């Protein structure tokens, strides 16, 4: 409602327990067409009151891909247009609790972000148009990601 | 709610909850009606 | 089902229409939160509609009907309790009417064993 230009629904994710809430991201994938200081923020809808969003996810830069984590009920994780990774909490929302370092985190935007369910405390994986896949640790954002693979073709 | 001053106050809040559910469903119906007009234009 | 308590208020047999009306007037406030499309209420729209005004009459009419069935076993209650009218001033006068007769004292006490 009343945003500076329109914002494309860049990615959607469902709530793991059941179809009660739907977390959705908002960013422009057209290059440099995004306005200067456009509203960078993901929302989360409830199927009972679809008038306006139930809770707001304020981010540093526009969120490209988000998903829910089935392991930790209501812990949404998202990949920004900057290259930054962010993680919120679906109950309290507001500002992001875990944010990656600017320098070590990949250049160009996160094209996909998915949770590694098969782990005690959850981990998350992340690809980009830079062509560098990364296996991040959610507990420990620390000094950059754990694994760095550049996507060579042919050998 | 079907199942003297206590009874009344409990019924009023039960209504005040249902109003918040209806209020929302009005603007949702407006959007629906305002979409029918847009889709046609 | 509406529960009331029979008792003798100021030693007179007595014992809701306000409390149920407070329950109703909230049902009308439900419309006032609806808000007109335009941009303003629906309370004006509901106050105008006859069927709503007709149903409010049948509510105040339905309380009288229930009260009258209460009045019956109330009025039924008062009759057996009417013999013991307020004040022992009665018993002081009746104390001299009995006078000497033992069987009379016994009889009146026997009446109060029965009332007991």
């Amino acid at each position: 409602e009343k945003e500076i230009c329109k914002r494309s629904v860049s990615e959607i994710s469902w709530h793991p327990e059941g179809p009660t809430k739907v977390a959705v991201s908002y960013a422009i994938m057209r290059f440099q067409q995004m306005p200067e200081k456009m509203p960078t923020q993901a929302y989360v809808w409830d199927l009972l009151n679809p008038n306006s969003p139930e809770i707001k996810l304020m981010s540093p830069s526009a969120v490209t891909n988000i998903s829910y984590n089935q392991k930790i009920p209501d812990q949404i994780g998202g990949g920004c247009y900057n290259g930054l990774l962010a993680v919120w909490d679906g109950r309290k929302g507001e500002n992001p609790i875990m944010i990656s370092p600017v320098e070590n985190s990949h250049y160009e935007p996160v094209t996909h972000f998915h949770w590694l369910m098969s782990k005690t405390g959850s981990e998350c994986v992340t690809t980009s148009t830079d062509g560098k896949v990364m296996w991040w640790d959610t507990r420990k954002f620390e000094a950059g990601p754990v694994e760095k693979l550049n996507i060579i073709e042919g050998l | 709610h079907l199942p003297l001053d206590s009874f009344v106050q409990l019924q009023e809040e039960y209504i005040n909850s249902k109003t918040d559910f209806l209020t929302s469903k009005n603007v949702e119906v407006e959007r629906a009606v305002d979409d029918l007009l847009q889709t046609i234009m | 089902f509406f529960q009331v308590e029979v008792q003798l208020n100021g030693d007179k047999v007595t014992l809701i229409q306000k409390s149920i009306n407070r329950a109703a007037t909230a049902v009308l406030r439900c419309s006032k939160h609806l808000y007109n499309w335009d941009q303003a209420t629906f309370y004006d729209m509901i106050a105008c509609d006859k069927e709503i005004v007709k149903v409010i009459l049948l509510l105040t009419g339905s309380i009288q009907g229930t009260k009258n069935k209460v009045n019956e076993f109330l009025s039924g209650f008062t009759k057996f309790e009417w013999l013991c009218k307020e004040s022992i001033q009665e018993s002081i006068k009746k104390f001299s009417k009995n006078g000497p007769t033992l069987q009379n004292y016994e009889d009146q006490l026997k009446k109060f064993s029965q009332i007991e």
